DNA sequence: TAATAATAGTTTTTAGTTTATTAG
DNA sequence: TAATAAACTAAAAACTATTATTATG
């Protein structure tokens, strides 16, 4: 029900220089933490924020440690977010040219923290990286910082110019960045740094290094913001005498927009004027208001109607009886279809904390499933009021914890029944050899999978499932610019959008000569259907 | 493609249906209105766009267009009403039978050939387009022999003849169906199983037709043209409709929001849309929100390959989407489509894809999966060669997983309970379940279209059936709780 | 001056709605 | 105690079913 951000800066001159190509590290910065904040107020987080700029003038830090803590400014103490902060992040701030340290700011806005611990609840909190590393700082501070974190226990994200691991387009889908170019004093702040945080961490502080970049294209830097779904507590007892009962958690989920757009007057700009309301006319050849409590709500069987009102349908609509979890059978893995998966959420199956028997009992099932291969069949009950469904549960395996995979699936009446022409054997369009052989160029040509040391080394090339949906981030740049610009017109695409999308370049150049051979080869034609705007502003 | 698969019912009456060999079972004669009940409820709820008629023979009044003897018509083909069950459901029963038999009358001579004829005169004044034309007969005798054979030869004669027309021929067993007594004479006319007929299959529906025909995008150039189908999907119960209280008839809607300040309407110009955020009141045009929304042009904007050796398969987002290429622009295109479908062996990577529906909508990843063909070994079709589309999850998707691994179970349970479950499989006969519900709600409908109270409330399994299935197992499972405290109190 | 040639009329998914109903 | 699943609403497309053009006389 609350969390809480500090936003430490560097604003030196190195933050305003970089090399052509690889832009402004410090625009990443700015850009990455406004999408990011942004994303924070839109979703009316119960959020919390703190605001600092150091490396510039002046010490607006409570404390400047005896004037060491200097060049150290809060900008936005802890207060809750607004637009004020955002808009002098994107503009009003501007390159400095010198430094301070980094880790005190660190500690500063720790201190802050500190102070706002009372009369607010006090529940999370995190603290990121945002310095290219080429400042001024001590080395005696680790036993402070270490003990701070091991004590006071704020997550850290860290990020970089660079990664860990032209063609160099924005740092989205392109050629990783060199690891080994950069400057030798990036070279002792990172690896003092990815110390002090694998000692806070651990192992998996390893991969918890992060870029601009990594930002940009994952999600690491919105994972640290975090709201966990309520529980389903539900009995998967199996049979009719054993019981089992388990929580349920929505895994995977059209996640859509929450936030509706009201009809607005154009004039008082307001809603008391805009009342939307239908009056229920009746059809006759004469037209004749009827009251809406004049209806009875029918239904189209056979060539007429037959009236249903509500009191009817309620009494004799399915009676079914609360949630529930309960089995019906069991068969192959084999037996189930990608094609045949069905419904909106997948939902992931959990035993019930605090209960450890069925803790085991579950442990062992899935362990059976998993090696008898067989997938079971479950009634899933939601409530009351939710009819019921039908959908397979089997194991998902993992290094942890392992999990039932449950989707639902389709019914009898469900499933669509076409006939298509078997075009495997075509008389007609049997394709030619050289379009084989050309098939199998572009099959080897182009690919998206890495696979290399035979080590089960799969790596995607073009991994999407950390991608966000564009829609929202959409929203919310035009958000801003029609916020912030009361008489501007809509703002271009956000080529940082595409450049997200757009697929890695070298394996198009790389099959472009295939791609050459098929337009080559095959024959082609076009039609009608296009479409473009009728009346251009031509100046 | 369209059309109207029609069909048409041909009962005797001979009284010989008007017996039931002198049992408990029910007559022949009822026994096959029941069978035309069942078709009716199972037309109305699956197509109302088919066409069915009924008409009797070796009758005693005469009510058909040409006059023939014999021969007495009772719904010229329509589309099935509930009328048509309420006025054909009065004469079921023994009390229907037995007042039918004086209504109408019982039992007659006839000739074969000139009903035939009637059937087919029937099927020529239909005025649409008949996709499937079916003639299937109940009736109870083996064939006419006390008859002039001359009759049984206009009748091969007139058979073969509406064979040619194209019209297809089926015939029903009455006095024992099972017992294997009929087929002397009919050998060569026809090209039981009527309880299949029966209250079997209910509450079906079926449509044809395509999705949207989207372009498939493979390179900025050159072009590619396919077809869409959505081989499953939801089904709802149909949208109501707004009656009267009592004309039951439906009303209209005029629907706008309205102003106080003035009697005159709204305006499309006047309406504004915004969000408000406390001190922003960001005002939009319905037009900017489109702007906002769309990103690129309809189409598949592939994006690579990637092997079916895993993407994942615990990910789901939407229904599977079955491709089938086709000359929507392009000629030919079958002829790309030919190809990496014919062996997926390296064909199954897969292709990583942009997908948009269509106009504006923000693209998703789609996974262009590979599906060869297969055949079922009655040279049936079922999951056509081709692609289906897997939609692929955004980081958004992945709500929290709450984190918790604490113990795993000994191996002494996994064997045990693998011996437990494996007692208990079903094949998974994907059309061995349904959904109750919208089930329910047709049965209902059909009681009040009728004189039926609410006599309906089966299970169709949706139930589970461990109610024998836990004594089918016995109690082997009950000490195989070895968990010493149960974790039910 | 008989031959074609763009086209609007039904369904139908979709999908943003609004709404109850367990819940803290 | 608000999530949320469901009933509820427009909205776009296909598969139709047709009508404006010429044509040649």
């Amino acid at each position: 029900n609350k969390a809480a951000v500090v936003l430490c800066m560097d604003v030196g001159f190195t933050m305003s220089n970089s090399i052509p190509g690889i832009e402004s590290p410090f625009e990443q910065a700015k850009k990455v933490i406004t999408m990011f904040v942004q994303r924070q107020v839109f979703a009316e987080n119960k959020d919390e924020i703190a605001l600092v700029l150091f490396g510039t003038d002046g010490t607006d830090n409570p404390l400047s440690g005896g004037d060491q803590y200097q060049n150290i400014t809060v900008h936005r103490h802890l207060m809750l977010p607004d637009f004020d902060l955002l808009e002098d992040i994107e503009s009003k701030i501007q390159p400095g040219s010198q430094q301070a340290d980094f880790l005190d700011a660190l500690i500063v806005s720790m201190d802050v923290i500190q102070h706002e611990t009372i009369g607010k609840k006090f529940e999370k909190r995190h603290i990121e990286i945002f310095t290219d590393l080429s400042s001024r700082f001590s080395k005696s501070q680790l036993d402070i910082i270490i003990h701070s974190l091991k004590k006071c226990d704020i997550s850290l994200q860290f990020f970089l110019p660079f990664s860990l691991g032209g063609p160099f387009r924005l740092g989205g889908h392109g050629p990783s960045f060199p690891l080994k170019g950069i400057t030798e004093q990036q070279k002792e702040g990172l690896e003092i740094v990815k110390m002090v945080m694998i000692s806070l961490e651990g192992e998996d502080g390893l991969d918890e290094i992060y870029s601009f970049s990594e930002s940009l294209r994952k999600l690491c830097v919105f994972k640290k913001i975090e709201r966990h779904s309520i529980h389903w507590p539900c009995r998967l007892t199996i049979g009719s005498n054993l019981s089992i009962r388990i929580a349920a958690y929505k895994s995977i989920l059209q996640e859509r927009v929450k936030k509706t757009w009201t009809v607005v007057d154009a004039k008082t700009l307001k809603k008391e004027d805009i009342q939307k309301e239908t009056v229920y006319c009746l059809n006759d050849d004469d037209e004749t208001e009827v009251l809406k409590e004049d209806i009875i709500q029918g239904f189209r069987y056979g060539s007429d109607i037959v009236p249903f009102s509500k009191v009817d349908e309620e009494q004799m609509k399915y009676k079914s009886e609360g949630k529930c979890f309960s089995v019906l059978g069991f068969c192959k893995s084999s037996q189930v279809q990608r094609r045949f998966f069905m419904g909106n959420q997948v939902l992931k199956v959990f035993a019930a904390r605090d209960d450890e028997a069925a803790a085991v009992a579950l442990s062992s099932l899935i362990h059976a499933l998993d090696d008898l291969d067989m997938v079971a069949i479950v009634r899933y009950a939601y409530d009351k009021r939710a009819n019921p469904q039908v959908g397979v549960a089997f194991p998902h395996i993992k290094h942890n914890y392992e999990c039932l995979v449950y989707v639902q699936l389709p019914f009898m009446e469900d499933l669509r029944q076409y006939m298509f022409s078997s075009l495997k054997n075509s008389k007609k369009y049997a394709p030619t050899e050289a379009q084989l052989n050309a098939v199998d160029a572009l099959i080897d040509s182009m690919s998206l999978a890495k696979k290399d040391e035979k080590t089960d080394t799969l790596e995607d090339l073009f991994p999407t499932t950390k991608i966000p949906n564009p829609r929202f981030q959409r929203l919310f740049q035009c958000l801003l610019h029609r916020a912030l610009h009361p008489r501007e017109p809509l703002p271009p695409i956000q080529q940082h959008i595409w450049n997200m999308l757009n697929p890695p370049a070298e394996v198009t150049t790389k099959s472009q000569i295939p791609l050459s051979k098929i337009k080559t080869l095959f024959p082609l034609i076009e039609a009608k259907k296009k479409d473009q705007v009728t009346a251009q502003e031509i100046f | 493609y369209s059309g109207r698969d029609s069909l048409i019912f041909l009962v005797d009456a001979s009284k010989a249906m008007f017996e039931s060999q002198s049992e408990d079972e029910l007559t022949p004669f009822d026994m096959s209105i029941q069978c035309i009940q069942s078709v009716y409820i199972s037309k109305i709820i699956s197509s109302d766009r088919d066409l069915l008629a009924v008409v009797f023979y070796g009758t005693e009044k005469d009510k058909n267009s040409v006059n023939f003897k014999n021969i007495y018509v009772l719904q010229e083909l329509d589309n099935p009403g509930a009328k048509r069950i309420l006025e054909l459901d009065q004469f079921k029963g023994q009390q229907g039978q037995k007042r039918f038999q004086d209504m109408m009358g019982h039992g007659s001579d006839y000739s074969l050939s000139e009903v035939l004829w009637v059937c087919a005169n029937l099927f020529s004044d239909v005025q649409f387009k008949m996709s499937h034309k079916r003639i299937m007969l109940f009736t109870n005798e083996d064939n006419p022999h006390g008859n002039d054979s001359a009759k049984a030869s206009r009748a091969r004669t007139k058979a073969g003849d509406l064979r040619d027309t194209g019209i297809f021929l089926d015939l029903m067993h009455l006095k024992k169906p099972g017992g294997f007594d009929i087929s002397l004479f009919y050998r060569d006319i026809i090209s039981s199983k009527l309880e299949d007929l029966l209250r079997k299959v209910r509450a079906k529906e079926t449509r044809k037709r395509a999705l949207s025909r989207l372009k498939l995008k493979l390179n900025k150039d050159i072009v590619i043209s396919v077809g869409i189908y959505n081989l499953v999907q939801k089904a709802l119960k149909p949208p109501p409709i707004k009656l009267y209280r009592e004309t039951n008839e439906p009303v209209k809607t005029k629907t706008r929001t309205f102003n106080t300040s003035t009697g005159g309407l709204l305006l499309p110009s006047d309406t504004k849309r915004s969000q408000i955020y406390g001190s922003r009141q960001i005002i939009l045009e319905k037009e900017e929100t489109e702007e906002l929304k769309r990103f690129d042009d309809p189409g598949l904007m592939l994006m690579g390959f990637k092997p079916l050796v895993l993407l994942k398969k615990h990910h789901y987002l939407r229904p599977s989407l079955f491709v089938y290429p086709e000359e929507s622009l392009v000629i030919g295109s079958s002829t790309l489509f030919s190809a990496l479908l014919i062996k997926c062996l390296e064909k199954e990577v897969a292709a990583l894809c942009r997908y948009t529906p269509r106009r504006n909508i923000p693209p998703y990843f789609v996974a262009l999966v590979p599906q060869e063909e297969e055949l079922d070994d009655q040279k049936i079709q079922v999951t056509p060669p081709g692609f289906q589309l897997v939609f692929l999850p955004f980081a958004d998707d992945k709500r929290k997983m709450p984190f918790t691994e604490k113990i795993m179970a000994t191996p002494e349970q996994v064997g045990k309970m693998k011996a437990i479950v494996e007692k208990l499989r079903f094949t998974y006969r994907s059309d061995s379940f349904e959904n109750p519900v919208l089930q329910q709600h047709f049965r209902n409908l059909e009681a009040l279209a009728l004189d039926l109270m609410e006599p309906e409330q089966a299970v169709d399994l949706t139930l589970p059936k461990v109610e024998a299935m836990n004594k089918r197992l016995g109690s082997l499972v009950d000490e195989f709780k070895e968990l010493v405290y149960p974790p039910d109190y």
